[PDB]
């Protein structure tokens, strides 16, 4: 709790810093690697591929103006011709809207049967509550009540 | 099935041919244009 | 002239397990400078990645042209990544030093 | 009987009007009604990239006559000092707004317009006066007096 | 803010013209623009609201001593249908970050 | 629409180069026909390879 309130004080103070600066002079404000580690969930890695491709990313700003003013185009050739994809299969798994994938992606992968990760994995019964037939919603609802 | 395999192969070969004949042309065009530009700058100097 | 829900972060999927960050930086590097990019190295998250740009409109042109764009045999899933959700793994702190700095240097 | 009332009135523009209506700062030189990109005007010409009309830029550093890059005009463009201006220029003499290059319709034609940069700008080493669109023809040169750089224009052919 | 929801109950129910509540007046040009930004001035608001008509004369209330706007203006057009158009149209508008209000 | 096609067809004929000139013994031939059984004689196996060239 003292930490909770400590956060609001810092929040208002940064508001006074930014607001003040304009007088002295949004969501697009540049970010820090701890702030970067703050957003994304567990289990991901940061990559450099090169130092050189990274220098391309740094020149990219300057080259977003520069290389957009330069030669470029795309074309296709006529030639004869694998196609993987995932819905939510198991037995049934009522359908996923194209956005909801972000939430339910963990259910899509078929890796199965090896603790908590299996409780989150089995907790996708939510999906059965959200979308599905009314009976699936009923039975799912009870099953999650008793659990 | 044989006709399809050999046919696809042949058309592929013809494709790398057309591409190979294309790139030389592109570079010839860029060199030509660069020559025109250098001549233009020289005419700008004098 | 933009929908509010889109954000500088894009969730990208339908990736191979062999895929190289060279192709990543090259391809995605069209629209703008990369803030950075993460890739799942973990058993479930392998095949997924997150891209973050210095500007949103970068990402907007990205999902515009990169929509269902192809790599290898695959058509990548390109979505605007959500916010909040799982955050509090990290904390709010370390504001004191930087704020003391801006209060020191410029004196404001 | 010096100043009857101390306030009176204005009847004048407001900073938030012109501000909000043009922002990258606020900018000048809002595009005229005609402006249209050159590629789509090559589409109404029925021209694939082979026979299409694309204006490429050519650089020569004014002291030494080539390419630091080469620039397409096809993708108007704001020529300025560097962030606001799209066509950033390292030249220290360029005002924060130096000039602009707008393709207009009279046909799809290139145009250069000075923003009234303090120094000016030289065209073929011959300056133009501010505040009018001046058509450019191929091989023309841009840098008002001797200018760290030079520029040339080329249509794509041969 | 309440206006726009009255125009929605007027359009949704099929009010059909002359029973419109702009017929409440018929006698009045002068319009009320409140919630205006303080940087604004005569020539400005004239330039924005001459869109829907020709404004004859506007008195914007500006505090007598300090000589700055109190934040609102009473305006007068040459045409009433310009007033009907302006109240029914120009309302709920953003100016300099703040949404102005208009009414007869 | 089909009748407009008929019109495009007639004026298409009449706009041909020297179409009606019989001076040197030129001869015009109109030919109309059907493919008789066409649907019924399509071969599925072949049709598969033919579609593989398209989609």
């Amino acid at each position: 709790a003292e930490t909770p309130r400590t956060d609001r004080g810092g929040d208002s103070i940064g508001e006074t810093p930014t607001p003040g600066a304009s007088k002295r002079k949004e969501r697009n404000r540049p970010l820090s690697d701890e702030e970067l580690d703050a957003m994304f969930p567990e289990g991901y890695k940061v990559l450099p591929p090169p130092a050189g491709y990274v220098p391309i990313r740094t020149p990219a700003r300057k080259l977003t103006a520069t290389p957009t003013p330069l030669g470029g185009m795309t074309g296709f050739h006529m030639q004869t011709e694998m196609k993987s994809v995932n819905d939510q299969p198991s037995g049934n798994l009522p359908f996923l809207k194209p956005d909801d994938i972000q939430y339910f992606d963990k259910l899509l992968v078929d890796v199965d049967e090896s603790e908590e990760q299996k409780e989150r994995k089995i907790m996708k019964l939510l999906l059965k509550i959200k979308n599905g037939t009314p009976p699936m919603r009923k039975a799912a609802l009870r099953q999650i009540t008793d659990k | 099935y044989i006709a399809d395999r050999k046919a696809r192969e042949a058309v592929e070969m013809r494709a790398q041919v057309e591409r190979k004949m294309a790139q030389k042309e592109k570079e010839k065009h860029e060199e030509k244009l660069r020559e025109m530009a250098q001549k233009a700058r020289e005419r700008r100097a004098g | 002239r933009l929908p509010p829900e889109v954000n500088r972060i894009l969730y990208i999927r339908n990736l191979p397990y062999k895929i190289t960050a060279e192709e990543m930086y090259d391809i995605f590097g069209k629209y703008g400078p990369i803030r950075q990019i993460r890739v799942g190295n973990t058993p479930e998250t392998r095949g997924t990645a997150y891209v973050v740009y210095e500007d949103i409109f970068d990402a907007k042109n990205a999902c515009d042209h990169l929509s269902g764009f192809n790599v290898c045999n695959r058509y990548l899933v390109v979505l605007y990544y959500n916010a909040n959700r799982a955050f509090q793994k990290m904390d709010t702190k370390k504001k004191e030093e930087q704020l003391k700095l801006l209060k020191e240097k410029y004196g404001i | 009987n010096l100043q009857a009332q101390e306030e009176e009135r204005e009847f004048y523009n407001a900073r938030r009007r012109e501000h909000r209506q043009r922002n990258d700062p606020g900018g000048n030189n809002k595009e005229k009604e005609v402006p249209a990109k050159e590629k789509p005007s090559f589409e109404l010409s029925g021209a694939l990239l082979e026979d299409t009309n694309t204006f490429r830029g050519v650089v020569i550093k004014y002291s030494e006559p080539k390419r630091w890059r080469l620039y397409p005009f096809k993708n108007a463009y704001l020529l300025g000092r560097h962030p606001i201006d799209h066509p950033s220029c390292s030249k220290q003499h360029a005002v924060f707004q130096y000039r602009l290059v707008e393709y207009t319709r009279a046909r799809v034609k290139p145009y250069i317009i000075d923003l009234g940069s303090g120094n000016g700008t030289f065209l073929n080493n011959k300056r133009i006066e501010p505040q009018r669109y001046y058509e450019l023809k191929e091989k023309d040169v841009l840098k008002e007096i001797d200018d760290e750089d030079e520029e040339e224009e080329e249509e794509v052919s041969d | 803010k309440l206006i726009n929801e009255l125009n929605e109950r007027e359009v949704q129910l099929g009010v059909a013209d002359k029973v419109s509540w702009h017929s409440e007046y018929k006698d009045s040009a002068w319009i009320f623009l409140g919630g205006l930004p303080y940087e604004l001035t005569e020539g400005d608001i004239i330039c924005v609201f001459s869109q829907y008509g020709e404004i004859v004369n506007i008195n914007l209330v500006r505090d007598k001593k300090t000589g700055k706007s109190k934040g609102f203006c009473f305006l007068c057009y040459e045409d009433q249908r310009s007033t009907i158009l302006a109240v029914d149209n120009f309302n709920g508008i953003k100016i300099k970050g703040r949404t102005i209000r208009v009414d007869h | 629409p089909p009748p407009l096609l008929v019109y495009k067809w007639c004026q298409g004929i009449n706009n041909l180069q020297d179409v009606w000139e019989t001076s040197e013994g030129e001869c015009n031939v109109m030919l109309e026909s059907r493919f008789e059984k066409m649907y019924e004689k399509i071969d599925l196996t072949l049709l598969n390879r033919l579609l593989r060239l398209i989609v």
